[PDB]
Formats: C-alpha cells, structure tokens, sequence
C-alpha cells in the first residue's frame, strides 16, 4: 500500500511538471478555440 | 461638430452613423480615412 500510495503521488507530480513545461498537450482544446476565432475574423473580413 | 454623442454624420460626403470622438491615430498628412479590419471607415480628419 505505501508503494501503491508513493507511485500515485509521483504520478500525480509528473501531470504538473507536463502541464507547466509543454503547453502543446492542451491542443485540442487550444484548436477549439482557435477554430471558432478563426471562423468570426474570416466572417468579419468578408465584410470589405 | 458633435462629440460623444450618437449622431447622422457626413464628412466630405462620407455618410455613416456612429459616436464621433477625438483620438490618438497618428495620420500621415495624405490620409483623410481610417479603415477597420472590414474595411468599414472608422476614423477621420475633421476637413476644417
């Protein structure tokens, strides 16, 4: 159980150490976001 | 002329409807309009 439980928390640390260094695992949210703005400035420069 | 205030302007014969104010575009002694990403006008040099 103390291996068990020890395992788990660095596990747990290795998630922080990747979501503050590589910003790049967020993507598919990110491409989300970045469609949908994408999609209005297109539909805003079709005005001129 | 009418400053921050909704008005039915024409300047030059540009017609429009928008609040004119005073602002901080640095124009270049050629230029009497501003244009928008849309190309919609949104700035211009007062001709008197």
């Amino acid at each position: 159980q103390k291996l068990i439980a020890n395992q788990f928390n660095s596990a747990i640390g290795k998630i922080q150490d990747s979501l503050s260094s590589t910003a790049s695992a967020l993507g598919k949210l990110q491409d989300v976001v970045n469609q949908n703005a994408q999609a209005l400035n297109t539909l805003v420069k079709q005005l001129s | 002329l009418v400053k921050n205030k909704c008005v039915n302007f024409n300047f030059n014969g540009l017609t429009g409807t928008g609040v004119l104010t005073e602002s901080n575009k640095k124009f270049l002694p050629f230029q009497q309009f501003g244009r928008d990403i849309a190309d919609t006008t949104d700035a211009v040099r007062d001709p008197q």
